[PDB]
RNA sequence: CCCUGAAAAUGGAUGGCGCUGGAGCGUCGGGCCCAUACCCGGCCGUCGCCGGCAGUCGAGAGUGGACGGGAGCGGCGGCCGGAGCCCCGCGGACGCUACGCCGCGACGAGUAGGAGGGCCGCUGCGGUGAGCCUUGAAGCCUAGGGCGCGGGCCCGGGUGGA
């Protein structure tokens, strides 16, 4: 369960930062960075994530399935995208809002999508 | 399209209350029951290709900030200053002699034309006398004198609005690293426009200024403190 | 400088569990919710129970 | 020049000299860091007129101002790569600096992939 | 006595107190009485229901005074404008303390 | 060629006997002594100007050592001319009994 | 009212200077000056409302709504008449570490003493950071930059050598 897990793991993980003022969790398959039991990856049934590529171009979605809740080496779908950031982001917000998964975190991903993106373009001198 | 009908006796009441509108309106008689664009379809351009291409216009972002700030508040008040209410000082009207306390032209006195809709007033000292050409005042920092002169029936050309008097600028053409200085445009330019003007408006009131005796001298001269008077006794 | 006594001003009360049993503090989420956005006083006894301690919460015994 | 906040308020501090200790000046014994003095006689704790000034709650900074930098963020600590991705999402409320203890060739690595990464650096020029 | 200066509030004084410096005890908290929904919230039972009500009920004392009275919280004014000339004698005596008739309504005035 | 400002000196900040508010400073207009005619300078902007050994950027002029402080009028204190003022930055205590001028800047007149 | 009555020791006290059409005395007036007092405003914290937020419910909706005839009107389809389910757009800010976040009111002295909080601090241990570290740790110095009300802390530079 989520809330049983939240409870155990809201002030203890190996995850955790606890720096000046702040709080930050590590874990791979969160958005924001933030400590809460909304964005955090580990605890919830359906949870998604958006993380760089393996090459510097393209971007990665997770999609934790339903079914391998308890088998984490086929519990999350990854797939890389490569095209125009306009279609990147209209393509993800596919994933969340028309699929309904969990239509909490869309912006979150998209935020963190056009983040990345603007990330990988080269810099200006 | 018909005027107010209510005369305003005092700001935030009419003349008239609601039972005295409602004749005045004719409320009685007209008493009333009761009773686009985002996409443009756009040709093929086949061919085999066919399916014209429904274009949207205000296509989605491209990438949007980490985050953003909530909307304010509404005000319901704070109008812009294009659409301010415009206040001139009781001793300030067309024909009065102004001083400039200010600018370059600090302690001269000039004759106040009529007030730009800016607020800003728009003087002239019979540049002849004073030097003082066309020029934008703000009446908060000149003093009006108790001196007035009939520049009434003279016809300040039309074309005299405050952008006419607004400051140009020039750089940058094309130019973002600083390493040649400019060495033009440090000259402002006195446009003819200007130099005509101020001769259409100097040609007709310096006949009025003449007729009282010894009043050019009076403009010629520079306003100044003494170590007797003070301005809290003088009268202007 | 109003002339008040001080000494009464903070009630003293049971305002969350102390224990740090994560079960016990669940239902208080719960609990906590539903007298919030409800009219049910028996959720707010319920509510103001669980947070009471082991010697106020006596054994009700079965007979 | 530099990498903009997403807001820049004006910070407004309700004290800026330091409390330091009573008696700090005459004795180098006693530092300047402060103490509540306890004493019968002692004129600072009664709170005599023209006298060191207390530390009190109500010389508590703006929640919105606390934890300003000069410049319109917040502070955090680094000692490498790994923590600087967390920092990614809120790029805009809060700067990085670069540990003290982090050696020359792992902390120029780590400014290059903050400057990708669009986040502010306190001390970006530290080992060069 | 010595601690108090009253007199007798005309309809002016009345008026201005409850406007200018006019609060509420809604739930035991000072609230500005900025809404006449705020009256009737509380005062509505008693036929107390908007702002010309309260000053009706105030100043002609109604059958229910008693209630209007605790309903507004007490006016907390600034200090009396132009100084007082004194604070420990009666004001039959020169100072302010005890009961003025009516001269009360100058000195409200100059309070608030 | 005019002197354009009326001569006053710093007189002293705002102050009882035993405490000084050094934020308002009391200012001395020259040539009025009574309360009624401080209706005129009652909203000027007063300058404190002062010589000093760095050289300062000046607006519509070239560096100099000129320095000002700047400030305005706030209201008469006290039965007799008097003006007190403030200023952006309370005046160095230096400046006791020395020159400060009031602009004839914004006029009510 | 003033004078006499009326004499102490270092040189001295309406506080001093001085003050006599008053800067003395008695009764009065109008102004003016300021305390951390009072009014308004901003900020900090405490307490209280055992306040609000699980409705992230851009479709969510009830101060009752539903079926299923009843006999009727009020209006649009010539006197008979009756479905509309989102959309040309596929889209719609942030949020809620619930030990979190938000709102409002009042309040704020303090020895002895009690209590709460401390992401104040030291040392050692079980874990934890794919933690830091000879491309320079600890420590020490510093007119360096800063944070926090504070306990204290982070970073720059120098030395240092694990
Ligand atoms: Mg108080
Ligand atoms: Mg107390
Ligand atoms: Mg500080
Ligand atoms: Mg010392
Ligand atoms: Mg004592
Ligand atoms: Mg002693
Ligand atoms: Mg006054
Ligand atoms: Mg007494
Ligand atoms: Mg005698
Ligand atoms: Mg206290
Ligand atoms: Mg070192």
């Amino acid at each position: 369960s989520a809330h049983l897990q939240w409870m155990v793991v809201r002030n203890c993980s190996s995850f955790l930062i606890k720096r000046n003022k702040q709080t930050y969790s590590t874990e791979p398959n969160n958005l924001k960075a933030r400590n809460s039991f909304r964005y955090n990856g580990l605890i919830h049934r359906k949870t998604v994530g958006v993380e760089p590529a393996a090459d510097g171009k393209g971007v990665v979605v997770v999609i934790k399935r339903r079914s391998g809740q308890r088998k984490p080496a086929t519990s999350y779908v990854r797939t890389t995208i490569n095209k125009n950031a306009r279609a990147t982001l209209s393509s993800i917000r596919h994933m969340i809002r028309k699929n309904k998964y969990r239509p909490d975190l869309r912006m979150a991903a998209i935020r963190r999508a056009s983040a990345i993106l603007r990330s990988q373009k080269p810099v200006m001198v | 399209p018909h005027c107010s009908r209510n005369p305003v006796l005092v700001r935030g009441i009419g003349r008239y209350s609601r039972s005295a509108m409602y004749s005045r309106k004719a409320m009685y008689k007209r008493k009333y029951s009761a009773a686009v664009l985002a996409t443009v379809t756009k040709p093929v351009g086949g061919d085999k290709n066919g399916g014209t291409r429904v274009v949207k216009l205000r296509k989605m972002p491209r990438y949007y900030p980490t985050e953003d700030v909530p909307r304010k508040l509404l005000s319901h008040g704070k109008k812009p200053f294009s659409q301010h209410v415009r206040k001139l000082r009781a001793s300030i009207t067309p024909g009065t002699i102004l001083i400039i306390l200010t600018g370059r032209h600090r302690g001269k006195r000039v004759v106040f034309l009529k007030q730009l809709a800016s607020g800003l007033l728009l003087v002239t000292g019979p540049l002849v006398l004073n030097r003082v050409p066309l020029r934008r005042t703000h009446q908060k920092f000149v003093i009006a004198t108790s001196t007035k002169i009939d520049i009434s029936n003279v016809k300040i050309p039309k074309h005299l609005t405050d952008a006419y008097f607004k400051k140009k600028k020039l750089r940058k053409p094309r130019h973002q690293e600083g390493e040649i200085f400019d060495t033009e445009k440090e000259k402002y330019e006195i446009t003819e426009q200007r130099k005509i003007d101020q001769k259409a408006v100097d040609s007709q009131i310096l006949p009025k200024i003449k007729a009282i005796p010894q009043l050019q001298g009076y403009l010629r001269s520079v306003f100044a403190l003494t170590n007797g008077i003070y301005p809290h006794k003088l009268v202007f | 400088g109003v002339d008040i006594r001080h000494n009464k001003d903070r009630k003293v009360r049971r305002k969350e569990p102390k224990s740090q049993d994560i079960y016990l503090r669940l239902l208080v989420k719960l609990y906590r919710f539903l007298a919030r956005r409800t009219n049910s006083t028996f959720n707010q006894v319920v509510l103001k129970r669980l947070f009471m301690s082991r010697t106020n919460r006596p054994p009700l015994s079965l007979s | 020049a530099a990498l903009r906040p997403l807001v820049k308020p004006k910070i407004v501090k309700k004290r800026t000299k330091k409390f330091i200790r009573h008696q700090s000046d005459r004795y180098v014994k006693i530092k300047r860091n402060w103490r509540k003095p306890r004493g019968i006689d002692n004129r600072v704790r009664r709170r005599f007129k023209g006298q060191i000034l207390m530390p009190n709650i109500g010389y508590g900074s703006n929640k919105k101002t606390k934890h300003m930098l000069p410049s319109g963020f917040r502070k955090f600590l680094v000692h490498n790569v790994k923590e600087l991705e967390v920092l990614l999402m809120c790029n805009k409320s809060y700067c990085a600096e670069i540990a003290h203890n982090v050696s020359s060739k792992n902390r120029k690595a780590i400014v290059e992939r903050a400057a990708q990464l669009a986040i502010r650096v306190t001390n970006p020029n530290a080992r060069l | 006595e010595p601690y108090i200066a009253w007199g007798y509030p005309n309809l002016k004084s009345v008026n201005e107190l409850i406007y200018k410096r006019g609060y509420g005890k809604i739930n035991k908290k000072r609230i500005a009485l900025t809404d006449n929904a705020l009256i009737a919230r509380s005062l509505g039972k008693y036929g107390i229901i908007c702002m010309e009500d309260l000053i009706h009920e105030i100043y002609t004392v109604g059958k229910r005074f008693k209630e209007a009275n605790n309903f507004l919280w007490p006016f907390k004014l600034s200090s009396p404008r132009g100084g007082m000339k004194k604070k420990t004698t009666h004001f039959v005596e020169g100072g302010d303390a005890g009961n003025r008739e009516d001269q009360i309504n100058r000195l409200i005035r100059r309070m608030n | 060629s005019g002197r354009l400002w009326s001569k006053a000196i710093f007189a002293g900040y705002k102050r009882g006997l035993r405490n000084q508010r050094e934020h308002t400073a009391l200012l001395k207009i020259e040539g009025v002594y009574a309360r009624d005619e401080t209706e005129f300078y009652l909203g000027k902007r007063c300058a404190y100007v002062y010589k000093a050994k760095n050289n300062t950027v000046t607006p519509g002029g070239k560096p100099n050592k000129t320095r000002v402080i700047w400030g305005k009028v706030t209201r008469a204190h006290g039965n007799s001319g008097m003006v007190r003022a403030k200023f952006r930055s309370n005046l160095p205590a230096k400046a006791i009994g020395h020159r400060i001028r009031v602009m004839l800047y914004p006029s009510r007149i």
